[PDB]
């Protein structure tokens, strides 16, 4: 299968900064990476599907990219409501999602 | 817009009750279609097969009296998909190896009904004439070729070719720039050909082409003359 | 709006099959194909299989090619998911996902705590 | 009296049906879960840079019209009811001079399921247009593309998506290769979006990988080639004295190479930038050119120092140019 | 549904023959064009085919609709029903609409009388491609169209500012050329039907002259060099020096021949014809000299290089 690998293990920043999430696939994934957060207790929600389109609902600073195997996902500012697991699972192939990066103060 | 209503009402009028069938005034004198052509362009000159490619701007008016109207001062020019619903000359090539009318935007095509009856229908036509070449004094050579329009299924009592226009129904052929030829002369000619069956209408467009030694010269016979 | 209601959370001797179920209401079930995915403790997410509603054709991910059997009730609009000869390592919480398209799993179940003792 | 009951049902299916509409018009987008099985990939034309390829060009798509119950689940429609029923009119971006096969009837099928989950397969020869930077040439490899999309309707009214997952959506078929000059390493696909003047348009490109086999030139051309420089270095091998043989080694040696030049341009089209035979056959041009010039000066000359050094010089340049070339192009990408 | 009985409203009473507002004024046409590629350019036949997205707006009064709905997006089938412009190109060889998978078309209609019809195309229009100064031709290459029956009085085809987009000009197959710019005009044509108006979009392609020099100018010009390494042949040496003469002759021929290749029939003294017969001239004049010579070397040897010089110079200029 594909294997992502989010680089990031574990990034901890203060409010208000920026933060980027990066997340490689093993192989060619194309555009088919969606991202998705997972408060504790708590089921995913998805976040960025495609490569950069937003999920309605979604706040504005949420932002990603990526082309072929390199994908980024960016906070523009970071707020007390977005400390959670981080995973980007692509859908080229069979399903395969990444390890979670963590987000912290 | 009672213009609109009034065009629609006539155009409605005349095609209705009309019959393909019957070409204008029968049982009567021969119908005289005047034809009109002028040459778009010569594409090319196959010897090899004996023939050229020419693209005209084949053009043949006649009169219809059932297509006759008088309320509106003007020229209606319907679509052309209105020619399958109107009589048309049964006209074709004698010497015509290959052709079609060319179909893009739309099929190219007029009709303009005049106010008297005058049909003025028009076609953009490709056609691959044939052409019996002489090939025993290439390069030096003055092959003469010739279109051959002519009815299939009228004879001269039902039906009449003429050029309207004793010269000036064919146009356009001076600006003709061919690659290795050069158009000398042309000539129109309207006979009535005696078949078995009974005399038929004909018009003969003819080109006398010329070769272009000016190119062959250095082509062909200075290297052989060099060596 | 869409909800996918699973079941509670259980617990089982190693060995025993164990039923777990996944009621979407929101929208027509046949559709969208049903995930199912597993998440150890502090792991990350795994695939297990879908299950085409409509024909109920079924795909299973390798690992657990015979450990799940995916099982769906058009009927009940309910997706099941059974488990059997189970193990240490199954003990996880499972999620049933939705897929609306080749991007994205729409929505996710409330997530079933499933542990083995 | 079974006949009676499908008879009637496809009938009266398809009244009060607007062919015009697309399906779920004002109230939702219309998906059509597309998927391609190559037939066969058809020859790469590389002279006018495209490439033909036959397909079975599936495509489903939901419509809650065409919804009917009764004994059969599926109903095989002909191709006449085909045409009276809305259909996406998925065109070829890339598409140039595509024809679909109609020995006997028309190959394309039609099948309507009880829900109304419509399956619209069909045999198509596209011979799309393939971009190709012949400037890497032989060892060129190119992603030829199959862009399609819907032509009249905007990426709000009619959305393609792949019926299976990305990777397995496009199945080639193991006999199915061709190919004479190439080999088709693989598939991608990818579903992109379109910034048009007249609005936004959904795209499902997919990338054919191919690989230009270089068997066939390198015994063609370049086998050739080197085997004339090598026949133009071996004009110095004989001795000085003999002018009359060196002249002639030496004319022979260029007559050949304007034959191996000749030969060379009709394999491939136009190409204005530094292609292999470019690149190759003008140094080889130049080799034997300088080995005609070095006899030149030989012959002025008066075996001496002068013709021992310039024979053996040459080789060790030919050799170098070699490795460079081949290790050059074997290893860009 | 709404939509569908807005359609049966429209085509009812609709006929198809009238152009709009016939016998009241000209039906105004805006036409704007994305030219998709320039297919390769036919030096033999003097055309090159292009691939365009033709598209076409005019009003039409009967076709107004007054609901929630702002345009009515619809696919080919409606393309017959309604009145099309009958547009033409007025020096297409040959062109067709692609079909696969369905007529290439599309038509969209707003509450004003608006319409969009367009469609795509690939004509391989006519092109005077002289061939004075080759390879250094810059051409204008033409598209004129226009209604091939209406007259100018009835139909007007009136460019817009956003009209010809033309498009990614790195993928397209305008080798052996590069694409300049475009220019548009339009103009009135008086023909024996009538008067029209002709939109013509000039095309600027310039010569590319990269592949023809290395193909044709680097090979020749290395004849032309090797015959001067027959004249710094020296001593009688008889056999030699007619080895070497004789044999430039046999190259320098097939180098015509395939340069002939490429050259359409038309009768213009071609500048790459004029080239490769001034090498020949010159091929001929030194066996000559060597012929007369053997019955004043050294001047003919320092004089040749000089006027292969000068050729190249007033080519250069051209
Ligand atoms: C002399 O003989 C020749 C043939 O030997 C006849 O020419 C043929 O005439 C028929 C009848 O009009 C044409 O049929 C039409 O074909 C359309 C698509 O054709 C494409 O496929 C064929 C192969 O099947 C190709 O050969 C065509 O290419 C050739 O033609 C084009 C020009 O059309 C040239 O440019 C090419 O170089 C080729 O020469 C095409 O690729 C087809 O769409 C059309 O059907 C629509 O129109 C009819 C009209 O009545 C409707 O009934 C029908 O329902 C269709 O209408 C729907 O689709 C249109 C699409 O625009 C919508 O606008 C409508 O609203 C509606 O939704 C028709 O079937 C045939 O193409 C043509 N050429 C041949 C056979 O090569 C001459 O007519 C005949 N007479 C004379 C005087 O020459
Ligand atoms: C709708 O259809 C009508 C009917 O076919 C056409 O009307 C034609 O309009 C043109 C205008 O350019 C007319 O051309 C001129 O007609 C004059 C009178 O023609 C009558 O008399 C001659 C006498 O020989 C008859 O042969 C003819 O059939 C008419 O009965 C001519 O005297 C003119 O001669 C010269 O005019 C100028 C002068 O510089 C020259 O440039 C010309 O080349 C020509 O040598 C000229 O021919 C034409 O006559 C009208 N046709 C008819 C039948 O009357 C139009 O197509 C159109 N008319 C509309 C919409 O009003
Ligand atoms: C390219 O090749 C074609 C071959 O088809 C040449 O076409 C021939 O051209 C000549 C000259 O133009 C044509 O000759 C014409 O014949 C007509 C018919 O003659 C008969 O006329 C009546 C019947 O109407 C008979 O009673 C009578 O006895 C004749 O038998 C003539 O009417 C033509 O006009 C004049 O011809 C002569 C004088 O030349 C006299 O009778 C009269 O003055 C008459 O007004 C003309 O003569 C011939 O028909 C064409 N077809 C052929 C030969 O098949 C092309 O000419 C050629 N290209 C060029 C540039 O010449
Ligand atoms: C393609 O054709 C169009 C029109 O045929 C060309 O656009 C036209 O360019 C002229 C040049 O200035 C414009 O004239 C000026 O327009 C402004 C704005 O409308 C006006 O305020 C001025 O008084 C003056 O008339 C003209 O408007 C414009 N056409 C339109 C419809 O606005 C265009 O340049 C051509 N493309 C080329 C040459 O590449
Ligand atoms: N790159 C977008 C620019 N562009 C246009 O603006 C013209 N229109 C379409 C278009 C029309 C209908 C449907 C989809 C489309 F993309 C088009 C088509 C091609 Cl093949 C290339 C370019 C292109
Ligand atoms: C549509 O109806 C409005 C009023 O509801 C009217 O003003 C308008 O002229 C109508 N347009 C038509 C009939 O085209």
């Amino acid at each position: 299968y594909i294997v992502m690998t989010q680089s990031p293990k574990s990034m901890s920043m203060s409010l208000g900064e920026r933060v980027t999430l990066s997340c490689r696939a093993s192989e060619y994934v194309g555009s088919y990476v969606s991202w998705y957060q997972q408060k504790p207790e708590q089921s995913p929600k998805l976040l960025i599907y495609g490569a950069s389109n937003r999920y309605t609902g979604v706040p504005d600073r949420f932002a990603g990219s990526g082309s072929a195997t390199d994908f980024t996902l960016t906070i523009t500012s970071v707020q007390a409501e977005d400390l959670a697991d981080y995973h980007c699972g692509q859908t080229y192939n069979y399903p395969t999602f990444g390890g979670g990066t963590k987000l912290e103060i | 817009p009672s213009n609109m209503s009034l065009v629609k009402e006539t155009v409605d009028r005349l095609l209705k009750g009309y019959d393909i069938r019957l070409r204008p005034d029968f049982g009567g004198p021969p119908v005289a279609v005047g034809m009109n052509i002028d040459i778009a362009s010569i594409d090319m000159v196959s010897e090899v097969n004996m023939d050229y490619t020419l693209t005209m701007y084949f053009q043949q008016a006649w009169r219809d009296k059932r297509l006759s109207y008088n309320v509106i001062p003007l020229n209606l020019t319907l679509d052309n998909r209105v020619a399958d619903q109107l009589w048309v000359p049964d006209t074709y090539f004698l010497n015509d190896k290959k052709s079609f009318v060319h179909g893009v935007t739309v099929k190219n095509r007029m009709i303009r009904l005049h106010p008297d009856g005058t049909v003025l229908y028009g076609l953009r036509i490709t056609t691959t004439a044939a052409c019996m070449m002489d090939l025993r004094r290439y390069p030096l050579d003055e092959q003469n070729c010739t279109l051959e329009i002519e009815s299939y299924g009228y004879t001269t009592d039902d039906i009449e070719f003429y050029w309207r226009g004793d010269d000036n129904a064919v146009t356009g052929v001076t600006k003709i720039e061919l690659p290795q030829f050069s158009i000398v002369d042309y000539k129109l000619i309207t006979k009535k050909v005696v078949f078995s069956t009974g005399s038929y209408p004909r018009l003969s467009l003819s080109f006398k082409l010329k070769r272009n030694i000016g190119y062959f010269i250095l082509q062909t016979y200075m290297p052989s003359i060099l060596i | 709006e869409i909800q996918l209601q699973q079941s509670g959370p259980e617990l089982v001797k190693p060995g025993t099959s164990v039923k777990v179920s996944c009621k979407a209401s929101g929208y027509s079930f046949t559709d969208y194909n049903m995930y199912w995915v597993k998440q150890s403790h502090g792991k990350s997410l795994e695939w297990i299989g879908y299950i085409d509603p409509y024909n109920a054709d079924t795909t299973y991910n390798r690992e657990f090619k015979g450990k799940a059997t995916l099982t769906v009730d058009k009927s009940s609009s309910t997706a099941f998911m059974h488990l059997n000869s189970l193990t240490s390592e199954d003990s996880a919480v499972y999620y049933c996902a939705r897929k609306r398209n080749n991007f994205y799993f729409d929505y996710w179940g409330q997530g079933t705590p499933l542990t083995v003792s | 009296d079974n006949t009676t009951v499908f008879t009637r049902i496809l009938d009266r299916l398809l009244d009060g049906y607007d062919n015009r509409l697309r399906p779920g018009l004002g109230e939702r987008v219309t998906e059509v879960k597309t998927d391609i099985f190559v037939t066969s990939f058809g020859p790469v034309s590389d002279h006018d840079m495209e490439y033909t390829i036959d397909v079975f060009f599936r495509q489903s798509w939901k419509d809650e019209r065409l919804k009917f119950k009764g004994p059969m689940t599926v109903l095989r429609l002909n191709n006449l009811m085909a045409s009276k029923i809305w259909t996406p009119d998925t065109f070829f971006h890339n598409g140039k001079k595509s024809v679909a096969h109609n020995m006997t009837m028309p190959n394309k099928l039609l099948r309507i399921t009880e829900d109304g989950t419509l399956l619209y397969t069909m045999r198509l020869t596209v011979r799309a247009e393939c971009p190709m930077h012949l400037e890497d040439f032989p060892m060129d490899a190119h992603a030829c593309p199959l862009k399609f999309g819907s032509y009249a309707y905007t990426r709000a009214e009619v959305v393609y998506e792949w019926t299976r997952e990305p990777a397995r959506s496009v199945v080639v078929a193991e006999d199915g290769s061709r190919l004479n000059q190439y080999d088709l390493l693989g598939q991608t696909v990818d579903s992109g979006i379109v910034q048009s003047s007249t609005g936004e348009y959904v795209v499902m490109t997919t990338h054919f990988h191919l690989k230009r086999k270089i068997g066939y030139f390198v015994i063609q051309t370049y086998l050739p080639c080197i085997m004339t420089v090598i026949l133009s270095q071996v004009s110095f091998w004989l001795n000085r004295e003999s002018v009359p043989a060196r002249t002639v080694f030496g004319v022979t040696t260029v007559l050949t190479m304007t034959t191996l030049s000749i030969s060379a341009r009709n394999s491939l089209p136009k190409v204005a930038y530094a292609t292999a035979m470019d690149w190759f056959i003008a140094v080889c041009y130049a080799f034997v050119f300088s080995a005609l010039i070095e006899f030149a000066t030989v012959n002025y000359f008066t075996v001496s120092k002068i013709d021992r050094l310039s024979r053996i010089a040459f080789p060790l340049l030919f050799g170098i140019f070699n490795l460079v070339y081949w290790a050059t192009y074997l290893n860009r990408e | 549904g709404d939509v569908t009985v807005i359609l049966n409203n429209l085509l009812e009473g609709y006929d198809n023959k009238l152009r709009p507002d016939i016998g009241v004024k000209p039906t105004l046409i805006h036409t704007d064009m994305y030219v998709n590629s320039i297919g390769p350019v036919n030096a033999i036949n003097m055309e090159y085919t292009i691939d365009i997205f033709f598209a076409q707006t005019w009003y039409d009064r009967r076709l107004k609709f007054n609901s929630t709905i702002k345009v009515l997006r619809l696919n080919s089938n409606m393309v017959g029903k309604i009145w099309i412009p009958d547009t033409f190109f007025r020096n297409s060889k040959k062109a067709d609409a692609h079909w696969i998978t369905t007529p290439n078309r599309m038509l969209r209609i707003w509450n004003d009388g608006r319409v969009l019809y367009t469609l795509r195309l690939t004509i391989d229009a006519e092109c005077q491609l002289q061939l004075h100064n080759f390879p250094m031709d810059e051409h204008s290459c033409p598209l004129e169209f226009s209604s091939y029956g209406y007259p100018r009085e009835e139909i007007v085809y009136q460019w817009k500012r956003s009209s010809v987009e033309v498009g990614d000009t790195r993928s397209w197959r305008l080798y052996q050329f590069s694409f300049v710019g475009l220019r548009n005009t339009t103009e009135v044509v008086k023909t024996t039907s009538g008067d029209y108006v002709v939109m013509s979009v000039y095309f600027d392609l310039s010569r590319r002259m990269g592949y023809f020099t290395i193909q044709t100018y680097i090979p020749c010009t290395l004849i032309v060099v090797l015959s001067w390494v027959s004249f710094w042949i020296n001593k009688d040496a008889v056999p030699a020096r007619t080895s070497l003469g004789i044999t430039t002759v046999l190259t320098m021929t097939t180098l015509s021949t395939i340069a002939r290749k490429s050259l359409p029939k038309v009768s213009y003294v071609t500048a790459m014809d004029l080239f490769v017969s001034v090498c020949f001239i010159f091929v001929f004049s030194a066996l000559v000299e060597y012929g007369t010579l053997h019955y004043m070397d050294s001047y003919a040897r320092i004089f040749f290089p000089t006027a292969f010089c000068l050729f190249n110079l007033v080519y250069w200029v051209s």
